């Protein structure tokens, strides 16, 4: 007998922080793919 | 009394439907026992689209 | 031209994403086998005889394991120092209950372990380094080949053999104290010596090179961005600390050098772990460490305890509990 | 249809009885008639896929 | 007696594994020259692909 | 029975453990009533108090112990050579308050089994059945009070 | 036989040739003495099965099922002494020492392992007439063991004459009136002994040099783990050889 | 359906170091 | 079992001859000082 | 077993088992260790002390032990898991 | 490796887009969840 | 079989041509290049740089 | 009794595909602000 609660920890404690560090990703090469001015900043 | 389609299983009526009756644990579906169902078994089929 | 000059070249040419050099030729074949069969052993692998008394010890995932409980179980003590091949054992399920895919994984794993290092060798011969990378790697793999080869030999049985895992190696940790009083022996204290040390060079010389670093940005970027790779100006003062560490101490315990300095660092540790190594080894053919049990007595003779005294009433709990079965006469001689 | 079905070069499909209580995986001997549109034939499925 | 011999010859025997190790990184390199260091001028890594 | 409560070892707060969660009354259940205080007499008659585990011991040898410290009786655990056994030592148990108010047990399977629940402080009847609680004791808001406000600082 | 006689210790270790019982050679009489005493009985099984229900084409009637044996080389027993009793109407054997036990385990299809101890021991045999022939048949009834003797210790560290009897790691289950009787049955280690019935059939005799030899049939009863689980019947078949003296 | 997740974390794992020696960063001069 | 111990002894000796040949293979020349 | 009766009559009541006893039980008897206790533990299951004049093999030296300490010696039921384990039970000092 | 792909574009989401999208996840939370609790 | 002592392990007579064809099937690539060279042509160095 | 499965679905299918569209909202606003040039592109 496992807590099923656990399911809810891990599972969160692995997608949400690991979802926010892929999101000052994205938007770090946003800001390189804006500043650059071709084919992509729009 | 309690075949595959009790137990809820999807694709392995469909492993089971073009010719596969045997498994590395040594039973089948049809019941009759194998000493070696070779590479082709329901553990070979799964652990060959994983590859 | 020739076929075998074209493939020589390909198979030396530092031009490839991962160099794969003539070591690569027995390190990739042997570790792709001894990773592929571990990760199958230590998800699905049934319960494995180890005492040889036919009581199975679980220890993969599929039978009721975790991560910390899960291991690969060392082979049988039935078999004990004999090979156990996969044609040597007329069943794949007579091969998985007597601790098969131990020496599967292990004798692949310090045949790749030796092949990595000499490959090491090899690409700092072709890109011009000087070459002794892979005498700082022989550390681990002296320690390697110390509780998965030597270990087993000196006791006669891969059974001793140290358990993939992780309570498993608390598991083989606890007997090899029981045994061999490991904490005792001058090479396990040469050792905890060597990465105490080890731990304190390594963040004594980050620090100060981390302290004395030059201004290069500003205080909204990063401290990490002034350093351009490639770059031929020296990243920090090392004058600054050098003077911070010569007034933190004295004056002449601080290497000027910064060749004699990061010589020390590779130094004290690696030659730590070597004596540390040799420390299993000669406690795999039972030279055990020290023992001041009954040492200190009074005039009339009675035994006055010390802390060995109690550090051996802890040892008799563990000697008179591991392999509560297996044994039936009164030493452990294994 | 020639060699996996008709268990020239394969095992074949899994066929039964009209009430399910006897089936086995065997070759299937395509039925070229009007009795390969029946669905409930197996020699139906080996003459399709082979015409 | 033989725990005295199979815990010292064999203890040797790991050392003199290293003196393989050491006497021919060193014996190879000072047959070819840069046993030394590398050259300033003539970097080997300069002149190869780019890195991937 | 408030009183008696305070004297059982699941409630120490050092008892429980890391990475259990949940309330104590996970641990064994809400607790029903006071079984009552049980006394041991051997066959010779004397007071035989049973030794209690102290907080580091998760498992702990059943001792009865006099009342000057000699060991007069346990439960064994190699049962071969044994010297000190309940079935030697005739060891009776008699209640007093609670739910078993005056009763008397005499045989060596009965009293075995209130050897073992003695060392664990006062004796409860529990309700294990509504928490699904398992058997392992968990630690009181003290004890996570002083974990997190300990790590913390 | 006197064939492997011929051979030294170092020829035949690491062969598998020690397991392997002698073949007789040859068929006639020979007529067991008054003091006639049994000397080199060896049994040994070449293939095992175990009762399980099967699954036929609609019916679930118990049959057996065939097993690998994975307990490598050790199921073959030896040494077996014992006096050959003269009765009046059939002639008789008890056995009385040798290694009359060899613990092995089979695997089943699905994955189960089923550990068996493979025993003569209290062995009765009975057979048709007085003198060995090619058509003797004798068998009787065995005693088995449990697979365990009393003072082994299972995981939790719980035996029949030694180790605790309660869940040790965790204590609050002996709270309240009812303690822990619910998990009563797997405290409790009980000592088991069963009933085996093994039928022997001489087929082939020297009487020249006085050693039998012939295929035997034997059931009997796998072990419970003191009472953990429900046994299960275990047939075993093989050829046997015996010395008569 | 525990060890289910095990796995998951395992080869999980497996991914971002594959990605991490394949797919890095490549450094370079000027 | 002596079928799969065939296949063994095919990869072990072609990798260990190819390990055998590369330093036969004039192994010391192949250095970034010269050839 | 949890709850065995006659655990003092094996090693330590003073007053022994015969068909359960271990054969150290009768090294406190002096005279008895090992050959008369040997034959003793040896054979099968006795239902009394008289049985153990009925040992092949004996004496009159090894009637004469037996007839000092018969009061001592004594016979039970014979519990099977303790009978196997009368020649070495795995005790050792 | 080859060149640079020409077929690079750029991904908008205005913040009006963003509340329909998250107001559309949370109402078929809302929704389909009493059934999966069943 | 285990403990024979056969040579490298050869139990059955089949696991010899598989020995001979993998030492020779890679001598003969290698003899493709460094095979039919000059036997007789020396140095002083420590090292040679003769051909490929 | 509820199956406890269904907060694995439940509180994924809220997290995961609300965070992903928060994603593409954030590397919009560091491409307006990537173009922008002033303060904030780098
Ligand atoms: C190429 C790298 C490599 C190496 C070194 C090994 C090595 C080994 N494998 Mg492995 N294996 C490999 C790749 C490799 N494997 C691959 C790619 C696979 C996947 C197919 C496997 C699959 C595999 C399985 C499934 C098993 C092994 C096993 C083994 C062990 C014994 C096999 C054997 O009999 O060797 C054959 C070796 C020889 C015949 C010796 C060759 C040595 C030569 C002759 C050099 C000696 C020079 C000589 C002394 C010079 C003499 C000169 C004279 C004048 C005196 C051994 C540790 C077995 C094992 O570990 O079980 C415990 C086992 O069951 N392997
Ligand atoms: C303060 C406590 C303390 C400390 C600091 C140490 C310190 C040490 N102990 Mg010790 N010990 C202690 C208490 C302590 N002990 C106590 C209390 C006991 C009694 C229970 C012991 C019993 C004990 C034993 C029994 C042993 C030690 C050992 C050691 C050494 C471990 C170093 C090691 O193995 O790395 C060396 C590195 C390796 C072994 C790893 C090799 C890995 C290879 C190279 C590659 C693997 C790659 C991997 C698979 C994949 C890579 C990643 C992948 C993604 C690419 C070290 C000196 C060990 C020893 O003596 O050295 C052998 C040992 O066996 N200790
Ligand atoms: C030797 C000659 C031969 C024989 C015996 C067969 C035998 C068969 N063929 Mg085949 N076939 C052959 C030659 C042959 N084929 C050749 C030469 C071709 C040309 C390449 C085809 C092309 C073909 C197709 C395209 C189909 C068959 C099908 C069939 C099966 C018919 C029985 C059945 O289940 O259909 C059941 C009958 C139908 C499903 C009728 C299809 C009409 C559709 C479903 C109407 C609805 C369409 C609409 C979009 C659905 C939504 C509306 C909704 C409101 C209802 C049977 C296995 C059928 C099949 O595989 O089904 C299992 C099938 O669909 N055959
Ligand atoms: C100072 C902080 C603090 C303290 C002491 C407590 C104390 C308590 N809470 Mg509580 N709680 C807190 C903050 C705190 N809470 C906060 C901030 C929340 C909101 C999320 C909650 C929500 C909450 C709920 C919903 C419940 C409790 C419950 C409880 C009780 C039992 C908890 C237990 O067994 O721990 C369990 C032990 C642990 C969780 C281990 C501690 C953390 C370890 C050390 C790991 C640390 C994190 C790790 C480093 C990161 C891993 C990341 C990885 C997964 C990716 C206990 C009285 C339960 C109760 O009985 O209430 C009736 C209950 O139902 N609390
Ligand atoms: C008058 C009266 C009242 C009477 C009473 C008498 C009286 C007054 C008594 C009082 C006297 C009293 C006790 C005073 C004595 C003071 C005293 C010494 C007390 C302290 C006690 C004590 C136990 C001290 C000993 C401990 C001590 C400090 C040991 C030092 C250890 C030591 C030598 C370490 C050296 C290690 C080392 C080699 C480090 C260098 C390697 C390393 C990687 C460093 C990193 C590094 C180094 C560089 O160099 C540079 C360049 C860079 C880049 C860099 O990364
Ligand atoms: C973003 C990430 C979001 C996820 C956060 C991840 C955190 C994971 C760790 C917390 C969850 C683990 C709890 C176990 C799961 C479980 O089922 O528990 C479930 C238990 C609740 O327990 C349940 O309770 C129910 C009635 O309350 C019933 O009784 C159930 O039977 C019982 O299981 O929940 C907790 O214990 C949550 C506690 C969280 C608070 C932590 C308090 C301790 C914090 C100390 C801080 C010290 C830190 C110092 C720094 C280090
Ligand atoms: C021409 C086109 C021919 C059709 C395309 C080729 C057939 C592809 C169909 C899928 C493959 C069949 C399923 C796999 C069969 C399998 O399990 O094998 C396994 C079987 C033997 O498998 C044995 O089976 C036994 C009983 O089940 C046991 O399971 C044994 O363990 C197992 O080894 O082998 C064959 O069937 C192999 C033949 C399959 C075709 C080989 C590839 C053909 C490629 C030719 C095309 C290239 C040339 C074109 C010219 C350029
Ligand atoms: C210094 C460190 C210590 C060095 C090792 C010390 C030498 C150890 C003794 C080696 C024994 C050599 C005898 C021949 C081999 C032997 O019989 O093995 C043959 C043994 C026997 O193999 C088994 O034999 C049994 C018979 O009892 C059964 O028949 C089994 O089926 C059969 O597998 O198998 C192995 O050990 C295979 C080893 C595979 C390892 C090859 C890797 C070598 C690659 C290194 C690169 C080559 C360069 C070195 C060559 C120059
Ligand atoms: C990103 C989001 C990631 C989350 C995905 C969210 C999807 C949520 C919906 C699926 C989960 C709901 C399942 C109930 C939860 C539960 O516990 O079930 C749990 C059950 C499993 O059931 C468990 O099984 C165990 C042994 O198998 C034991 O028997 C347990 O008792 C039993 O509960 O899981 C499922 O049923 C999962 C099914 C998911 C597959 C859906 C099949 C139907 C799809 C049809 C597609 C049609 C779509 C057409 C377009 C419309
Ligand atoms: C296994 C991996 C799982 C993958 C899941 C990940 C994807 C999940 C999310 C994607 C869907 C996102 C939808 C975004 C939504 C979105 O961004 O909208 C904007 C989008 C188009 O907008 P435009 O073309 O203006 O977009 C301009 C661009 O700059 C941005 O899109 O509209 C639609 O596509 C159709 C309208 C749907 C809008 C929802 C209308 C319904 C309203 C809500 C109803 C609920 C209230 C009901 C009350 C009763
Ligand atoms: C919890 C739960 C569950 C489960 C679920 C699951 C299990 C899921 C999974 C899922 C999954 C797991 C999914 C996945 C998906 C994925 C995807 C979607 C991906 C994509 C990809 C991509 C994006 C790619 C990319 C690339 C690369 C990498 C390279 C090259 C380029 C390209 C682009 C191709 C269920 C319902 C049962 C029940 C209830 C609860
Ligand atoms: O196997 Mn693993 O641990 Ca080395 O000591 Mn002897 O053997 Mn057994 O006992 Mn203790
Ligand atoms: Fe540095």
């Amino acid at each position: 007998e496992v807590q099923f609660g656990a399911y809810l920890a891990v599972l969160l404690g692995t997608f949400l922080p690991a979802l926010f560090l892929v999101n000052l990703f994205i938007q770090t090469e946003a800001r390189k793919a804006g500043k650059a001015g071709g084919q992509d900043s729009d | 009394l309690n075949p595959m389609w009790r137990q809820g299983m999807f694709v392995m009526p469909f492993m089971t439907r073009l010719g596969i009756t045997d498994s590395w644990g040594g039973w089948s579906i049809t019941g009759e026992s194998v000493s070696n169902p070779g590479i082709w078994s329901f553990e070979g089929v799964a652990l060959s689209h994983i590859i | 031209v020739s076929l075998w000059e074209r493939f020589c070249a390909w198979i030396t040419s530092t031009e490839n994403r991962l160099y794969i050099g003539w070591f690569g030729c027995l390190m990739f074949p042997t570790l792709l086998t001894a990773t592929s069969c571990f990760i199958i052993a230590f998800i699905a692998a049934p319960p494995v005889d180890i005492d040889g008394i036919r009581e199975p010890v679980a220890g993969s995932l599929l039978y009721g394991n975790n991560i910390i409980s899960g291991a690969v179980v060392p082979s049988s003590n039935a078999i004990g120092m004999h090979f156990y091949p996969i044609w040597e054992a007329a069943s794949i399920d007579e091969w998985l209950y007597n601790g098969g895919p131990y020496q599967l994984i292990v004798l692949h794993f310090l045949l790749g372990v030796s092949a990595y290092m000499g490959r090491e060798w090899e690409l700092s011969y072709r890109l011009g380094m000087r070459p002794w990378i892979f005498v700082a790697f022989s550390a681990p793999v002296a320690a390697a080949s110390a509780v998965f080869l030597v270990y087993p030999i000196g006791q006669g049985s891969f059974s001793d053999g140290m358990p993939l895992g992780i309570s498993g190696t608390f598991n083989f940790m606890l007997v090899f104290q029981a045994e061999h009083n490991i904490l005792m022996h001058p090479f396990h204290m040469a050792g905890v010596a060597g990465v105490f040390g080890g731990s304190l060079f390594s963040a004594m010389h980050g620090s100060l090179v981390t302290s004395s670093l030059i201004r290069e940005t500003t205080e909204n970027e990063s401290t990490n961005y002034g350093y351009k790779f490639g770059q031929e100006e020296e990243t920090y003062n090392i004058v600054a600390a050098h003077g911070y560490f010569g007034r933190l101490i004295f004056q002449y315990a601080s290497f000027n050098n910064s060749r004699a300095l990061h010589f020390f660092l590779a130094l004290w540790p690696v030659v730590g772990i070597w004596i540390t190594s040799m420390g299993i080894s000669t406690m795999a053919f039972n030279l055990n460490g020290f023992n001041f049990n009954q040492s200190v007595v009074d005039s009339q003779g009675r035994v006055i305890n010390t802390w060995a005294d109690i550090l051996n009433r802890a040892n008799l709990g563990i000697e008179v509990m591991h392999e509560r079965n297996a044994h039936n006469f009164p030493l452990d001689l294994a | 249809g020639a060699f996996h079905v008709t268990g020239l070069f394969g095992p074949g499909i899994w066929v039964s009885d009209a009430y399910g209580i006897t089936g086995k995986v065997q070759p299937v001997a395509p039925a070229w008639g009007a009795d390969g549109f029946n669905p409930f034939n197996p020699g139906g499925i080996a003459a399709h896929h082979i015409a | 007696p033989r725990s005295w011999l199979c815990c010292s010859h064999f203890f040797l025997a790991f050392f003199f594994l290293v003196g393989h190790w050491w006497h021919s990184g060193r014996a190879r390199a000072a047959a070819a020259g840069f046993e030394k260091g590398i050259n300033r001028a003539n970097e080997p890594v300069l002149s190869m692909r780019p890195i991937d | 029975d408030k009183l008696a409560f305070y004297d059982y070892i699941g409630n120490n707060p050092a008892k429980g453990g890391l990475f259990r969660a949940g309330p104590m009354n996970k641990g064994d259940g809400i607790a029903e009533a006071w079984l009552g205080h049980p006394i041991f007499r051997d066959k010779e008659g004397r007071e035989l108090t049973v030794r209690r585990m102290p907080a580091f011991f998760e498992t702990f040898p059943v001792i009865l112990v006099d009342k000057d410290g000699i060991i007069r009786a346990d439960i064994p655990f190699r049962r071969a050579e044994s010297k000190y056994s309940i079935e030697q030592v005739g060891v009776t148990v008699d209640f007093y308050g609670g739910k078993l108010n005056g009763q008397t047990f005499k045989d060596a399977p009965t009293v075995k089994k209130f050897a073992r629940k003695a060392q664990l402080g006062e004796v409860f009847e529990f309700d294990r059945t509504s928490l699904e609680s398992d058997g392992v004791f968990r630690s009181s808001p003290r004890g996570w009070y002083t974990y997190g406000h300990a790590n913390f600082a | 036989k006197s064939q492997i006689n011929e051979l030294s210790y170092l020829q035949v270790k690491g062969t598998g040739l020690a397991n392997r019982c002698a073949e007789v050679v040859g068929e006639d009489s020979i007529k067991p003495k008054p003091g006639a005493k049994l000397v080199d009985m060896c049994i040994e099984p070449k293939a095992w099965a175990v009762e399980e229900e099967v699954g036929k084409a609609g019916k679930t009637e118990k049959k057996f099922v065939n097993s690998k044996v994975m307990t490598r080389q050790t199921y073959t027993l030896d040494a077996i002494e014992g006096p050959i009793t003269v009765d009046g109407g059939k002639i008789t054997f008890n056995e009385k020492e040798g290694i009359d036990y060899a613990a092995t385990t089979v695997q089943l299809p699905g994955g189960e392992r089923v550990p068996f101890l493979f025993t003569v021991k209290d062995l009765v045999a009975k057979g048709n007439g007085d003198t060995f022939k090619p058509g003797f048949q004798m068998g009787g009834d065995f005693n088995t063991p449990s697979y365990r003797t009393g003072l082994f210790l299972d995981p939790k560290g719980r035996g029949g004459t030694t180790g605790y009897d309660m869940a040790v790691a965790l204590p609050a289950l002996q709270l309240g009136e009812e303690g822990d009787a619910e998990l009563f049955g797997e405290n409790n280690k009980v000592f088991d002994i069963t009933q085996g019935r093994i039928e022997m059939e001489v087929n082939k005799v020297n009487a020249e040099d006085s050693e039998i030899g012939g295929v035997f049939v034997a059931t009997q009863l796998s072990d419970t783990d003191m009472g953990s689980k429900t046994p299960k019947k275990v047939l075993t078949k093989g050829i046997f050889y015996a010395k008569v003296d | 359906m525990e060890a289910l997740v095990y796995t998951f974390l395992l080869i999980g794992t497996l991914m971002v170091i594959f990605f991490a020696v394949f797919f890095r960063e490549t450094p370079r001069i000027l | 079992m002596l079928t799969l111990k065939i296949l063994v002894y095919t990869t072990v000796i072609f990798f260990v001859s190819l390990f055998i040949f590369g330093f036969l293979s004039s192994d010391p020349s192949r250095n970034p000082n010269r050839k | 077993v949890i709850d065995y009766e006659n655990i003092g009559y094996l090693g330590g009541s003073s007053i022994v088992d015969i068909n359960n006893a271990n054969v150290r039980a009768y090294l406190k008897m002096p005279g008895m260790y090992p050959t008369v206790a040997g034959k003793i533990v040896s054979h099968g299951p006795y239902s009394g002390v008289a049985d153990l004049y009925k040992i092949p093999g004996l004496s009159s030296a090894e009637a004469d032990v037996i007839k000092k300490y018969e009061s001592r010696l004594t016979a039970k039921t014979p519990s099977p898991d303790y009978v196997i384990d009368r020649i070495n039970n795995g005790l050792y000092r | 490796m080859t060149g640079p792909n020409p077929n690079k574009q750029a991904v908008e989401l205005n913040r009006t887009s963003l509340y329909w999208g998250l107001l559309l996840i949370f109402v078929l939370a809302v929704l389909f969840s009493s059934y999966f609790f069943n | 079989t285990e403990g024979t002592n056969e040579w490298f392990g050869v139990d059955d007579l089949r696991l010899l041509a598989v020995l001979f064809l993998g030492h020779w099937a890679i001598l003969s690539l290698w003899l493709g290049s460094y095979g039919d060279s000059n036997e007789d042509e020396d140095f002083f160095g420590e090292i040679d740089y003769s051909a490929r």
